């Protein structure tokens, strides 16, 4: 009958959710996702309307519809924010027990990211904060490793050193940038590298300014 | 000409049938799009208004002017598709619902959509919605540039982007930010919404860059060395993404220009200012001819009537007993006949605003020193009306529960005493009945009190946010002159109030005048009205004083706040900012002339609140802001002026002394020094105005406290009266003084 009939479009409607939610969340991608989903939502309306007007269909239909909701949601968690710190706090606040390894989209899809909205957006904006900071770190590893001094010849006699002010202009920047990077809560993550590149900097700071006025001295008395 | 060409064409390429008056009405749409969007004042828009229609009928003849020229022209895509025009209120009930979700999501402050800003959005949207569609804003600080241009970029997926500007903001800063939103609008193909105030503008430099960043669509130089380089790798792998394989370093970097000018829009939200605008016409023609330009100015009447009726909804303003005077002073044309109590209280306080408006253009036209006036004091003005309605009914309810709460004491008490009387003690406790019963009528005519100061509460508030929130610059007499014509704007509303309402009694206490005046601050009016305004202030005060009393004065008052004084001048000043948010202590801030742009955040309140912590954006920084943080900004020069961006950040506590204020001293004075008697009659009616019924209050609770202790012991000789006989004589002084304050007020008038 019509209602054996619906029955079988829901078994396979669930079969096709079931093997799309076996996909692991590493592997998941949010817009071969969303397309999928849209073309599901797509079969599901291609039903007559006296099938479309069983309360099953109803709460699959309104079930894909909040996935269409948390599907921006699935995008922001898939990026390289949440790390596995960020989801160990999600773990911990939502008291889900998941394996990184084997964490696949239907485990997150059960937890109720609508209801779950305040807390998975303020892991993304700690997370936000976390990975700015990292790259600020890795601008500073990167710029400050790969960073040559300008050396120049004096007439046959040694190569010494030009290019006093953009060096020491970026000294000045960096060290009230660490220093300024104290504040925020998002500073209590990796503070013994910050303190460590904090000395790094003094030091540099200091001997380069005692380097500026031994150069200049000794290029005047040497003349 | 050739825009309204472009926008007529634009308009017309989706439709396929359109008769002639839909032409027309697309005509006479682009036109004032283009002619009456950049008009100034309102007799240049009603002059174009009318000489469209005269045009279109001149021109147009044997056509039905209704529907081709409807008077609410309006035009968008939002609803259905097609540039179709949609009528007013549709896409109003459209707009709120968008304001709705973007309150979810960003800015949870409350906007009212009046239908300036409806005009506005649409405005924005349009140019927005075109290719190197930069666009320039002009309005009064607060008139809602920022706002809409971040709305409108929200809604259209634009991400709104703006640079902050602080001291010492050389110019590679700004060109590593110019470079940065490059990056982000052309490289990676992102819409951005670029946005600046006029503080940032200042500096020349940076205008030739936006000039040519504007007309040519790219900067050159900008990108160089190692920079154009990388520029290069990620403009490679952004032409993978669209499918546009090229290798040739200038194909590309013409395909990054070109993305730059379809995904970059730079907005300018600035001052009006008819002399810098000519300046910046001077050092940049490309402010006027890329960029297209949106005037709108101070709000319309209806547009503040708007904002006073949705800013006192949960406000009561609810007296069924409200009599409708005759004649009633009305300034909103539009007020429903006859208005109710919400209703006329909201035309009071657009009454205000443009009479304040009005003794600024009297005092401009005197030839004094005057404050641009802008919206921003509307909303602060309500923001003070609603909590001194809230505080003070507040206040009234739990005195008229403990008066409810001390009447069924009494009560009980006098069953306790009948039931010891059912058991000389006779006399004793037939003389307690009798005490106990007169002090209950004395309750009672308490309890006629309460209602007559609930009766009058609606008017006390209004006047007092008035003065606190609007007045401040102005000297004693004009701030006494604005007071009096609010109170006759009022009294011809037939609004309840206390005629002779004392404004620093009413919004203070004893303590903390005691306070007050253990710190350093002279027993003067004007400065009693001054620490009013320091006590209660929603935007942080400006200070204005030559002899530095004041600076003194909240040192002293914040001393156990560990407060801290640095100024603009030192370099130090945003170390110390750092240390007052991370801790709370507050921060005076002497040397305001020489104004710091970094503390643009936290004037503007830009508090963000996610995930129980809320971040304050300094720099390109985000710090945890303390909650007990609070700023005082100070100067020293009278005469000096200020922009009125900061103008609409701060509220102005001003100490100068002029011919009211000295007037004034020199009189007290007198009457302090010889004529003592009526010093302290006239203490004795300024102190009338509730501290004596505080002194009553307070003894009443102690009296309370004694009786509630009422088996036997308080029985030792059958009459614990003392106290309640002590009561009756203070309570019959402070009658005979309400009964008697006439004749006192004008004796001390006559002296
Ligand atoms: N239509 C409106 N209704 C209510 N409040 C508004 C409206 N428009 C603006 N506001 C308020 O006024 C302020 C406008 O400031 P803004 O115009 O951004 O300053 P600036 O123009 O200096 O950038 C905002 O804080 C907003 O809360």
């Amino acid at each position: 009958q019509d209602l054996k009939g619906v029955w079988s479009e829901l078994s396979k409607v669930w079969e096709q959710i079931d093997q799309m939610k076996e996909q692991p969340w590493v592997s998941v991608q949010p817009r071969k996702l969303r397309q999928n989903l849209d073309a599901l939502l797509n079969q599901l309306k291609s039903f007559p309307a006296r099938l479309r007007q069983y309360a099953s269909y109803e709460f699959v239909q309104r079930l894909l519809k909040g996935y269409m909701k948390i599907n921006m949601l699935v995008i922001e968690l898939k990026s390289e924010a949440l790390k596995d710190r960020h989801w160990k706090q999600l773990m911990k606040r939502l008291h889900v027990n998941w394996v990184v390894s084997e964490l696949t989209l239907g485990q997150i899809w059960d937890v109720d990211l609508q209801k779950n909205e305040a807390i998975v957006k303020d892991v993304l904006l700690v997370a936000q904060g976390e990975m700015a900071l990292e790259e600020f770190l890795k601008q500073i590893r990167e710029v400050w490793n790969t960073y040559e001094l300008d050396l120049v010849n004096y007439q046959n006699k040694c190569r010494l050193i030009r290019g006093w002010d953009d060096l020491f202009n970026k000294v000045k920047e960096h060290i009230n940038s660490v220093s300024a990077m104290k504040l925020s809560p998002y500073y209590k993550v990796f503070e013994e590298d910050a303190l460590s590149w904090e000395d790094k900097l003094n030091r540099i700071m200091a001997l380069f300014d005692v380097w500026i006025d031994v150069q200049r001295r000794w290029v005047y008395l040497e003349g | 000409m050739t825009r309204w060409v472009r926008g007529i064409f634009e308009a017309l390429r989706p439709l396929e049938t359109l008769p002639v008056e839909g032409l027309i009405r697309i005509w006479a749409h682009e036109a004032l799009r283009l002619f009456q969007d950049r008009l100034v004042e309102d007799e240049e828009r009603r002059w174009t208004d009318e000489n469209i229609d005269t045009v279109a009928l001149k021109h147009f003849p044997n056509i039905d002017r209704e529907k081709a020229m409807s008077r609410p022209i309006l035009y968008s895509n939002w609803l259905s598709k097609d540039y179709i025009p949609v009528d007013q209120e549709e896409l109003r009930d459209y707009v709120k619902a968008r304001l709705k979700v973007f309150y979810e999501e960003e800015l949870d402050v409350p906007l009212v959509l009046f239908n300036e800003v409806l005009d506005h959005v649409l405005r924005i949207d349009r140019i927005f919605r075109q290719p190197q569609g930069h666009l320039l804003l002009i309005g009064v600080s607060g008139a809602g540039k920022t706002t809409l241009s971040r709305f409108v970029a929200w809604m259209n997926g634009l991400s709104v982007y703006q640079i902050k500007v602080h001291r010492k903001y050389t110019g590679e800063d700004f060109d590593e930010d110019l470079r940065t939103v490059l990056r982000r609008s052309g490289c990676k193909n992102e819409k951005i919404a670029f946005i600046m105030d006029e503080s940032n503008v200042l500096d020349s430099g940076f205008l030739e860059r936006m000039n040519t960043l504007l007309a040519n669509g790219e900067v050159p130089g900008l990108f160089e060395g190692d920079e154009y380089a990388t520029l290069m790798t990620q403009c490679k792998e952004g032409a993978q993404k669209e499918g546009l394989m090229l290798d040739s370093h200038e194909e590309l970097y013409k395909w990054f220009t070109s993305q730059v000018i379809r995904n970059l829009h730079v907005v300018f939200t600035m001052n009006p200012s008819s002399e810098g605008l000519k300046d910046r016409a001077a050092t940049s023609p490309a402010l006027f001819n890329r960029c297209v330009l949106n005037w709108f100015g101070d709000w319309s009447t209806e547009a503040l009537y708007q904002v006073g009726k949705e800013f006192t909804s949960k406000m009561d303003l609810e007296k069924p007993n409200y009599i409708v005077p005759d004649y009633m002073p009305v300034v909103y044309d539009k007020l429903p006949q006859p208005p109710s109590h919400r209703e006329a209280i909201v035309n009071s306080c657009v009454f205000v605003h443009q009479t304040l408006h009005q003794a600024n253009a009297r005092l401009a036209k005197r030839g004094g020193r005057t404050m641009a006036i802008t919206p921003r004091h509307y909303l602060d003005f309500i923001n003070h009306y609603a909590n001194l309605f809230h505080e003070k009914r507040s206040e009234l309810e739990e005195q008229q529960m403990h008066l409810n709460v001390g009447l069924r004491k009494i009560k009980e008490t006098v069953d306790q005493v009948e039931e010891l009387r059912r058991d000389a003690k006779v006399n004793r406790s037939t003389a307690l009945l009798k005490s106990l019963s007169a002090e209950r009528e004395r309750w009672e005519k308490t309890s006629e009190t309460f209602k007559n100061q609930m009766s009058t509460i609606a008017g006390d508030c209004l006047l007092s946010a008035a003065f606190i929130a609007y007045a401040g610059y102005f000297d004693q007499q004009m701030r006494q002159n604005l007071f009096t014509t609010w109170s006759h704007h009022l009294q011809q509303a037939n609004i309840q109030f206390r005629t002779d309402i004392a404004r620093t009694e009413y919004l203070s206490n004893a303590d903390e005048r005691l306070r007050w005046q253990a710190s350093s601050l002279p027993a003067d009016d004007l400065c009693t009205e001054n620490a009013i305004m320091l006590k209660r202030f929603n935007r942080y005060p400006l200070i204005i004083d030559p002899s530095g009393q004041a600076t003194e004065f909240i040192m002293n008052e914040y001393k156990d706040r560990k407060i801290t004084r640095t100024s603009f001048l030192d370099d130090a000043f945003r170390k110390n900012l750092e240390s007052a948010l991370r801790f709370g202590n507050p921060l005076l801030v002497q040397d305001v002339e020489s104004y710091d742009p970094v503390l643009n955040p936290v004037l503007n309140r830009e508090v963000r609140r996610t995930g129980g912590r809320v971040l304050i954006t300094l720099g390109d920084q985000d710090i945890d802001l303390s909650p007990s943080f609070v700023i005082f900004l100070s100067t020293r020069d009278p005469t000096v002026e200020f922009p009125p961006d900061l103008c609409s950040r701060v509220t102005f506590v001003n100490f100068t002394v002029t011919r009211s204020s000295l007037q004034s001293q020199c009189l007290n004075e007198v009457l302090k020094a010889e004529r003592p008697d009526v010093d302290e009659k006239r203490s004795d009616l300024l102190k009338l105005q509730g501290e004596f019924q505080l002194r009553l209050r307070q003894l009443e609770k102690s009296l309370l406290q004694a009786l509630n202790e009422v088996k036997g012991r308080i029985l030792d000789d059958d009459t614990i009266i003392t106290t309640l006989e002590n009561l009756k004589r203070e309570a019959a002084e402070v009658t005979r003084k309400v009964e008697e304050t006439d004749i006192v007020m004008q004796e001390v008038e006559t002296v």
